[PDB]
RNA sequence: UCUGCGCAUGGCUCAUUACAUCAGACGUAAUCUGCCGCAAAAAUCUUGCGGUCUCCGCAACAUUGGAUAACUUGGCGAAACGC
RNA sequence: CCGGCGUCUUUUGACGAACAACUGCCCUAUCAGCCAGCGAUGGCCGUGUAGUGGACUGCCAUGGCGUUGACGGGAGCGGGGGAUUAGGGUUCGAUUCCGGAGAGGGAGCCUGAGAAAUAGCUACCACUUCUACGGAGGGCAGCAGGCGCGCAAAUUGCCCAAUGU
């Protein structure tokens, strides 16, 4: 077809692996992007996909919605403690642990990190609910499903 | 690997002691799991007691005078599970073991055309080459050709005379069912109702004749029959179902008695 | 030195002697294994052999 | 030896792992592959699987495809024009998976050309087909830009997929 | 003595070690897996004889080839699970 | 004419191997800032591995963690469990079972489905044993036993009958 340069800022280009949407056609032109080639994805524990992903141009390889990454076990929620990183977000849970001896609680959280898929952008603040996939770099296991 | 297991760290529904020796047999891989699988060893020596000893297992076994799936095994040490036809032609005599009521192995006697039906749950279902489909079983049986009804967690049954998969039955509805592991084994009931939690364990409901409701994992449902009066096979000494400790004692003194 | 000389097939094998001073008239270092040698380099009693 | 572990690495709070346990061989790197052009050369080396894997030294030809029509035919690898990674690697012509290349492009040529029982068939496949233009002057020529989408240093055998306009428009503009 | 299988398990000891290790729960759609179980398998121009050009014609439980240890002979070294 | 064994490749259950994460864990602030030249946190493309991954190269971004105690130091193999307590607790765990790690101290390697094996190999270092001194070896935290050590701890015994491999 031909380029669309807004994406683009790569020595590398970058191209959907998934399906092909490089073949040329008249079927991706005077429309927005509803037309061109997609590949999407259902998560099946009832998180719905967005309008985005579906319609979409861009291109990631670490979301399920867009990828062959896959929403396994966990399934965790937490706020927004900062969004600063490139589709990398950073959450906060925070939850409540017992002592027997004094009968009490006590406050203790767990900051983590995330990567978060190009779709979303919470602002600090938000909840976020956030499953399990496999490693994506050292610290970051979890993607985000959905944003309240 | 493996290739040692000590008495304690080995079932206790083998029913070994603490005390005479220190080691346990590990058996060979086969259709079941480790903790699931009673060794051919343990039941000729500590149950049927046509040897006293070990030794005389192999004797027996390596020879060969004992089958299991109707198949001669010179096997010492193999698996049997659940669901399985044992025979000694020499006694002429045919067990099946199964779960009895309060955790226990059955082994139960059958007549002799019962002891070539069998049954296998199904696990996956899938196609493999040339698009000869195929269930695998919990026993790691490959069933060509199954109809094109099966799904995942359904019985086959299955004739050991000839290898072959007559009419299947479902975990549909309500039918008579019994469960494997969890600490309900043996005890059978309908299915009340099948809840659903996706991306993890689905739970279900079972109803036991008397009522006395409970609740055990989709994965320890096996199914006997469309109903208990449609039943294929036979049930272990208690019906499958429990009663309370306070009857247990009772009846325990009563008899005691005599 | 000693030699064990060996005539292949028939599996004959017998232990001869050379002395110091034959291998003193000739070289050692331009001899090696692989290499063929003529008789008289062992200083005959092995005439015209290789 | 080579590992592949977290545990000489500092941890998020800039901290330092301590040791108790030394390196096992299922956590073990080997030394890359290096695939360039010349005489075809292969070492195998045995994995952990039981199985071979196959080292490609010097690869000179590839086994290349034609999007869109659904075939694909041999022919040679004569340059490397490109690469993300680095421009020291397209110098020395070395062959790692998403190089734009070069390639002989004959075969291509020779199969469009068959694409009297036979004849009306051409004029079958004729209608209802076009073909990019950046793509036809190059194939003209007896040139072409492709991909290289197997990865050549642990199998040995290098394949490749031919651009196309979307892609080709932007690899042709990086040059 | 060649060949196959096992010897990585058991046994013994707590030195390192605090986001380590371990315990309960959980995932590997991110992978390997001998022995064991249930099973699957239609690519393959070969062999022999006769004539004869390295070519043909017939025939069809397929009728295949080459080494190496023990051993024998000569032995070596102070000794060597050394040659 | 039939039976029982044996083997190649393909296929997937089992027995295991290898990774990752949710939650939990002694004292110390007279240890408060820690992390990025040479990867610290992340993105992008590759490389490598049986495989995911800053595991690693190149490029780009400037992040990551901290009084809810990071970082550093001291003591300690972890758990099931032991002792003591009316209750709440207090204290112990080197040691039979399970999990991890080690084989004089370190590193490297082959073979194998599985090992970074140590009664397998290669090298160095600390020790140590033979030799007509040209060379050749040894690794008990396996069972006995010996020396040393300290307040402190068994026979150079018998047997594969039993229990396992």
């Amino acid at each position: 077809h031909s380029v669309d340069l807004t994406l683009q800022h790569e020595k590398a280009y970058q191209r959907q692996t998934a399906v092909n949407e490089n073949s040329h056609n008249p079927n991706k032109k005077h429309v927005n992007m509803s037309g061109h080639i997609r590949y999407s994805k259902k998560i099946g524990l009832g998180f719905k996909t967005p309008k985005s992903a579906i319609n979409g141009k861009y291109i990631d390889r670490k979301c399920p919605f867009t990828s062959d990454v896959s929403i396994r076990g966990r399934i965790l929620r937490g706020v927004v403690h900062s969004t600063k990183m490139k589709r990398s977000i950073v959450i906060r849970r925070d939850y409540l642990h017992f002592i027997r001896k004094y009968q009490r609680y006590q406050k203790r959280h767990r900051s983590l990190t995330v990567h978060c898929s190009p779709c979303f952008d919470p602002k600090p603040g938000d909840e976020v609910i956030v499953g399990q996939c496999r490693p994506l770099s050292k610290t970051i296991r979890y993607n985000v499903l959905e944003v309240v | 690997t493996k290739k040692h297991l000590k008495r304690l760290y080995a079932p206790k529904d083998w029913m070994l002691s603490k005390l005479t020796g220190v080691f346990a047999p590990r058996p060979r891989a086969g259709p079941h799991k480790l903790r699931e699988c009673m060794t051919l060893m343990i039941i000729i020596r500590n149950r049927l007691k046509y040897a006293l000893n070990a030794a005389e297992a192999q004797m027996i076994l390596r020879q060969g005078l004992v089958c299991v799936d109707g198949k001669p095994r010179k096997d010492t040490k193999y698996p049997v599970g659940f669901m399985d036809v044992v025979e000694i032609p020499r006694t002429g005599d045919r067990f099946r073991i199964l779960y009895d009521v309060k955790g226990r192995f059955a082994l139960v006697k059958v007549g002799e055309a019962e002891g070539n039906i069998k049954l296998l749950k199904v696990e996956n279902v899938y196609t493999s080459t040339g698009r000869i489909p195929v269930a695998m079983t919990h026993d790691g049986h490959r069933i060509r050709y199954p109809d094109p009804r099966t799904h995942r967690g359904d019985t086959l049954v299955y004739n050991l005379k000839e290898k072959k998969v007559v009419d299947l039955i479902k975990s549909s509805n309500g039918k008579v069912v019994m469960v494997t592991g969890g600490a309900n084994r043996g005890r059978i009931g309908e299915i009340m109702s099948i809840e659903r939690h996706p991306g993890a364990f689905d739970i279900a409901r079972l109803k036991d004749a008397a009522g006395h409701e409970f609740a055990t994992r989709a994965s320890n449902i096996f199914v006997i029959g469309k109903d208990m009066q449609s039943v294929p096979v036979t049930l272990p000494k208690q019906q499958g179902l429990r009663i309370n400790v306070i009857q247990e004692r009772e009846e325990k003194l009563i008899a005691a008695e005599a | 030195m000693k030699l064990n000389i060996a005539y292949p097939r028939n599996g004959t094998v017998k232990q001869f002697e050379i002395t110091e001073e034959v291998l003193r008239r000739v070289s050692l270092t331009d001899y090696r294994l692989g290499n063929e040698v003529d008789g008289a380099i062992f200083g005959d009693a092995f005439r015209g052999y290789t | 030896g080579i590992v592949r572990s977290r545990l000489h690495k500092r941890k998020i709070t800039g901290g330092k792992t301590k040791i108790h346990r030394k390196r096992m061989k299922a956590e073990l790197g080997r030394l890359p592959a290096h695939t360039k052009l010349g005489a075809r050369r292969v070492s195998p080396v045995r994995a952990r699987g039981g199985n071979f894997k196959l080292r490609g030294l010097r690869l000179d030809t590839g086994n290349f495809a034609w999007s869109t029509e659904a075939i694909a035919q041999r022919a040679r690898i004569l340059d490397v024009v490109y690469n993300a990674t680095s421009n020291e690697l397209v110098r020395t012509k070395t062959l790692v998976k998403n190089c734009i290349v070069v390639v002989d492009a004959a075969p291509f040529k020779l199969w469009y050309a068959k694409h009297d029982e036979l004849k009306r068939k051409w004029m079958l496949r004729r209608e209802n087909h076009k073909i990019e233009k950046a793509v036809a002057d190059q194939l003209k020529e007896g040139r072409l830009l492709a991909r290289i989408t197997s990865r050549p240093g642990q199998t040995a055998r290098a394949d490749g997929a031919l651009l196309e306009g979307a892609e080709l428009q932007f690899y042709l503009k990086k040059l």
